[PDB]
């Protein structure tokens, strides 16, 4: 079953700070009382993160490409967001994942869905129209003003597909709240497809339909290193982005987030070749 | 101490002290870490 | 400039960051010991005009 | 080749101020300029 | 011959230098001393073999002229102190040590 | 190779073609096509060093690029490499942090003097 | 999976890791996705065991000089 | 920064003996930084060259570390001389050295 919604309000979606937001832990490895450097996709700190917005008409629901990892941020409340659609192609040609969380349990599963144009789910005061070939199934725990914040990290590195996560009380009206918050590792899924283009699902209320209050970011994954910080307890409290300012690369070059006072040789500046130049007889 | 009017308590050892050790070299080994 | 080399080159450790802390410690050093040597007085006295 | 030249902290015109500084010490106030007060 | 000692610091430094750079001409048992001709006429395979000895060649060389530039620099600065304690004594004082 | 290259006043026999200096590194070429001569020298390569006073007293800093000329990069031109971020002054104090070149900087914003 | 023992210098493998070791009782609180433990010096000095849900140490094994 | 020659010294060694166990983490070169695995791994064939190439990336490693401590110690010998020379002349009697 699949219906198209006619009734959206044209707007350009918005853009904000991304701030503090976006780590998770690198591995499973236990630290206390250290720095440790690492080399990782990582969200950069105060970069463009998208804003869309669920609100009532506003119904945002666009295809965005993967990139090389996906952070999501959901100033969510009443449960609206459900889950997510990630493939090449979004038919049975190619393979798609799918997550979903209804009403009771939260279901994975990996199939070539026919997918809808416009794929919701539907609470009362149509995802797919046909699934062939089925190759994963995984079964798990509830993963799930506005009051709470969802941040979800995902990965496809070496075929496996990993979920971080991290809930946040929050009580932030619109933007992000700006503060730390570590992302712990989640979900490891083995499935090793291509993946270069997701969806979100949202949920209608229907008592034609109406969308409720949420918002949700999107931001995109690059190589760089960070310098985690890690308490007594093993929990990590901050972070330092080496490639932000010259302040945090003097940073994570010394290894400690305190600096005194002096000069500190922290980089090499080589000027790049603008072009080639073959001369020949 | 009768040092005709010189004070040493601030370099000689200290008896209250288990290390038996002046003020200021107890400094000294405190603000090393 | 060869990306090549310096992937290669990761593999030995932190060999380059010793040296260069070395060449660093030395480059001080010598300001140090030129500050020692020459810096002894802190006012700048001059021979009267006669 | 890679190879850089640091510049000295002291140039040549502030060692040659030292030593212009000790020489006047030493000639007008001998060796009392460098116990204390010239 | 009066400004020996410094014309011979100076020159000392400026052969490691000189000897440094040099080092970068010979091969070190690899095909050529050049990355670029390596990397342009081998396959990665062998390739990475002889970048590896060209790699340990220079690096041997630079830990050998950092290891004499801490020698060097240990006598420089046992010079400056030497030199630190003549411009105390000799100039800001008269001394009474012979010689 | 890799450089800049600039007209030259070398005076190569007609048999020359490349020039190499003390090192026996490429400094001069002639082009192939039309006889000149040409200087090559090394692209613009330095150390970056970060100035900065503590983090408790403030989170400003300036940058050094050493042996790099500022038109190929608050801007000021030091014989130690070029600074930015941090403002010349014409009055001289005490050395706080070195820069080299008789030049030292001091926060009071970061100045150099 | 053999049995475990404690206090003893003893060759562990743990989930593919091995090694050789003391291994002790642990005080550090492991978040539940962490497994391994490193020290400032990227050394393993700390495991959870896969089939009872706890925390060891590892000590290295007693060396030292004989003079 | 009252004792901060003291504190040099110590973080140098600090920083040094933490370097040295950091290089046991790379390969150099080889598949990986481990023995056991080369030897759960690989055949003795190929594991002879695997451990020969850890074997001399850790002895560099160490012939530097031990240089460096022997350079290190050589300055502070000449400290701790200078030490003994300030006791002898500046506690035991009265120096008319000046500075
Ligand atoms: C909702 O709208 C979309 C977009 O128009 C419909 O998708 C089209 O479906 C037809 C099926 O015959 C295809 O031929 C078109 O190529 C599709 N368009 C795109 C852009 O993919 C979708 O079918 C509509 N939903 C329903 C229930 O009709
Ligand atoms: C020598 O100096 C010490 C410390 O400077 C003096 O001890 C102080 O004595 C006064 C009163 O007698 C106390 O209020 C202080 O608290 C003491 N200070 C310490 C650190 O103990 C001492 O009195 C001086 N004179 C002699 C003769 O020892
Ligand atoms: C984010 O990007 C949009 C356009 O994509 C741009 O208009 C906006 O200024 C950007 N924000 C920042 C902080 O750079
Ligand atoms: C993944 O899909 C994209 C487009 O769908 C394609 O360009 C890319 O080559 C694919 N990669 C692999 C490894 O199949
Ligand atoms: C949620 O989905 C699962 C699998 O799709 C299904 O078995 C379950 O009944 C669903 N829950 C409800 C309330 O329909
Ligand atoms: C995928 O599904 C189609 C249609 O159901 C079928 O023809 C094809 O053989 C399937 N492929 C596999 C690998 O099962
Ligand atoms: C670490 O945990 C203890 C309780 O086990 C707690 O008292 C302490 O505040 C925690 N430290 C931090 C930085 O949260």
């Amino acid at each position: 079953q699949c219906v198209n919604l006619r009734t959206r309000t044209q707007l350009p979606p918005a853009y904000t700070n991304s701030f503090t937001r976006g780590v998770y832990y690198p591995d499973k490895v236990f630290r206390s009382s250290v720095l440790h450097s690492t080399q990782d996709l990582f969200l950069p700190f105060f970069s463009n993160v998208t804003w869309f917005h669920a609100i009532h008409k506003r119904f945002d629901n666009p295809v965005l490409p993967f990139n090389d990892g996906v952070y999501f941020a959901s100033t969510e409340k009443s449960n609206i967001i459900r889950g997510w659609i990630f493939g090449t192609t979004l038919d049975s040609k190619t393979q798609s994942l799918l997550i979903v969380n209804n009403a009771t349990n939260v279901v994975i599963k990996v199939c070539e869905f026919q997918f809808c144009n416009d794929p919701f789910l539907g609470v009362y005061y149509g995802v797919y129209s046909s699934a062939n070939n089925c190759t994963f199934e995984y079964v798990s725990q509830p993963f799930l003003n506005f009051k709470n914040l969802r941040e979800f990290v995902f990965k496809n590195i070496d075929g496996y597909f990993k979920i971080y996560s991290k809930h946040t009380p929050i009580n932030l009206v619109r933007d992000l709240p700006q503060g730390f918050s570590a992302l712990e590792p989640l979900v490891d899924l083995p499935i090793g497809i291509n993946i270069t283009r997701f969806q979100t699902l949202l949920a209608l209320h229907r008592s034609g339909w109406t969308a409720g209050a949420a918002a949700y970011y999107v931001g995109y994954l690059q190589p760089r290193t960070f310098l985690l910080k890690y308490n007594e307890n093993g929990t990590i409290t901050d972070a330092v982005d080496c490639a932000l300012d010259p302040l945090s690369e003097t940073k994570c070059t010394l290894k400690s987030f305190t600096v005194e006072k002096g000069i500190y040789q922290t980089s090499n500046f080589r000027v790049q070749p603008t072009e080639s130049i073959v001369r020949f007889p | 101490k009768d040092f005709g009017g010189f004070n040493f308590s601030q370099i000689l050892p200290d008896p209250s002290k288990p290390s038996k050790r002046s003020p200021i070299e107890d400094l000294l080994f405190n603000k090393v870490t | 400039d060869s990306t090549e080399c310096s992937n290669l080159l990761l593999q030995y450790g932190s060999f380059c960051t010793q040296l260069n802390r070395a060449l660093t410690g030395i480059a001080v050093e010598q300001d140090k010991n030129t500050q020692e040597v020459f810096a002894q007085v802190k006012q700048i006295y001059k021979t009267p005009p006669i | 080749n890679g190879l850089t030249v640091l510049p000295p902290l002291l140039t040549d015109e502030m060692i040659a101020q030292y030593t212009s500084a000790l020489l006047a010490g030493t000639i007008t106030s001998g060796w009392t300029f460098g116990a204390g007060p010239a | 011959s009066a400004l020996g000692k410094l014309q011979n610091v100076v020159n000392q430094n400026a052969q490691a230098l000189n000897t440094l750079v040099k080092q970068l001409s010979s091969n070190f048992g690899a095909i050529s001393s050049v990355l670029n001709d390596i990397l342009s006429r081998l396959d990665p395979p062998e390739a990475e073999v002889q970048i590896d000895r060209l790699i340990t060649g220079r690096l041997q060389s630079l830990q050998t002229y950092v290891t004499q530039q801490l020698i060097r620099a240990a006598e420089i600065r046992a010079s400056a102190n030497l030199a630190a304690t003549k411009m105390s004594e000799c100039v800001l004082g008269q001394s009474k040590r012979v010689d | 190779g890799t450089g800049v290259l600039t007209e030259s006043n070398k005076k190569f026999l007609p048999f020359q073609q490349f020039g190499r200096d003390i090192a026996d590194t490429t400094d001069a070429v002639r082009d192939p096509q039309t006889l000149e001569i040409l200087d090559i020298t090394p692209c613009s390569f330095g150390g970056v060093s970060v100035i900065t006073p503590g983090t408790n007293t403030s989170n400003q800093v300036a940058v050094l690029y050493q042996g790099v000329n500022c038109t190929e990069v608050n801007v000021f031109q030091t014989r130690a490499g070029c600074l930015i971020g941090a403002e010349h002054v014409n009055n001289s104090y005490e050395c706080d942090i070195p820069i080299g070149a008789g030049i030292c900087a001091s926060y009071q914003s970061i100045i150099a003097y | 999976s053999t049995n475990l023992v404690k206090n003893k210098c003893v060759n562990f493998n743990f989930n593919g890791l091995t090694g050789t070791g003391v291994l002790t009782e642990s005080n550090k609180k492991f978040l539940p996705f962490q497994q391994f433990g490193r020290d400032i010096a990227d050394t393993t000095d700390a495991v959870r065991d896969p089939q009872t849900l706890e925390i060891l140490d590892i000590t290295p094994c007693s060396f030292g000089g004989v003079s």
